[PDB]
């Protein structure tokens, strides 16, 4: 019985606004690389068939509604993390990089940097709760069709490596 | 274009190291040892 | 500049002047403040010390910058006047153990 950690009562802080902006930027760059790898090209008018998209212009030039598309999952994920209360502190080098602060696709190659032992426990239990949210929506739309066990509806532990890889990589990307 | 005469007469030597993405630069030291 | 070395490069250049004994370091095209003056007849080994946080950690490059003899010319007596960079089989990476 999927039981996502409810975070609507919790409120998003000011301190994470820059992080939300920069992670939305990174997601926008990763989307740009994905589309350029598919072969997409920038254009003033959007046409999915003709491989054309204005949104390879920078995330800042993206309109706020298109920005919120990336923002809302990031805000929800970070709120869900913050419900457990994980003390996420900006260190001296964090506020240091702060004061330090189609285009050529430039985003950090995230496979190279590695989370720790304890951060991997962090990310695995994220992916548990996180698949839990996915299974909640899957079960709701399941009652919509009226019944039948979904092949991946089994719990997170019952899931094997391949279907859990998507959730691991989302969690480890966000932690990295 | 490097000047051939100065390049020939000079005794200055060079090597470079490329710190790959994802490796912490603070963890890497570059130089010479005896 | 900061975090943005994983974009590309982070090439740290080591420049040695055998005639003068002056050791200078360049980083992304700028001369670093650090400089060392060594005694005459000092034998200096190219060395990089790194604590690895990635599967791919650092890469020796034997290239030559403007107006500077590459490393192979200084290392090998036969190639003392050869401007082309070289990595003969004798040269190899050694690690402390």
């Amino acid at each position: 019985n999927p039981q996502p950690v409810d975070t609507s009562n919790i409120t998003i802080p000011e301190k994470l606004e820059y992080f939300i902006n920069k992670y939305a930027e990174h997601s926008h760059d990763k989307w740009s690389m994905d589309k350029l790898a598919n072969g997409w090209i920038y254009g003033e008018i959007y046409s999915d068939s003709s491989k054309v998209q204005p949104l390879m212009k920078p995330y800042k030039l993206l309109s706020e509604k298109e920005k919120e598309i990336y923002r809302w999952p990031i805000k929800e994920s970070l709120k869900t993390m913050l419900a457990w209360g994980w003390r996420i502190e900006r260190t001296r080098e964090g506020d240091s990089m702060a004061l330090y602060n189609g285009y050529s696709p430039r985003a950090i190659d995230m496979s190279n940097v590695t989370l720790s032992r304890d951060l991997h426990a962090m990310a695995e239990m994220m992916a548990e709760n996180y698949h839990n949210i996915w299974a909640k929506k899957k079960k709701m739309e399941l009652e919509s069709k009226g019944g039948g066990n979904h092949p991946l509806l089994v719990p997170y532990d019952t899931l094997t490596a391949k279907e859990k890889a998507k959730d691991r990589e989302k969690a480890q990307d966000i932690l990295k | 274009r490097d000047d051939y005469d100065f390049l020939m007469q000079t005794s200055t030597y060079y090597y470079s190291v490329r710190i790959f993405p994802g490796q912490e630069p603070a963890n890497v030291w570059v130089g010479w040892i005896t | 500049p900061g975090q943005g070395r994983n974009n590309n490069g982070l090439e740290i250049g080591c420049v040695v002047d055998a005639a003068s004994g002056l050791l200078t370091f360049i980083a992304n095209g700028k001369e670093l403040s650090t400089y060392y003056q060594v005694e005459p007849s000092t034998k200096l080994f190219p060395a990089v010390f790194a604590q690895a946080t990635s599967p791919n950690v650092f890469q020796f490059e034997l290239g030559r910058i403007k107006n500077v003899m590459p490393l192979s010319a200084g290392l090998f007596k036969s190639e003392h006047k050869n401007p082309v960079p070289q990595c003969p089989p004798r040269l190899h990476v050694q690690f402390l153990s």
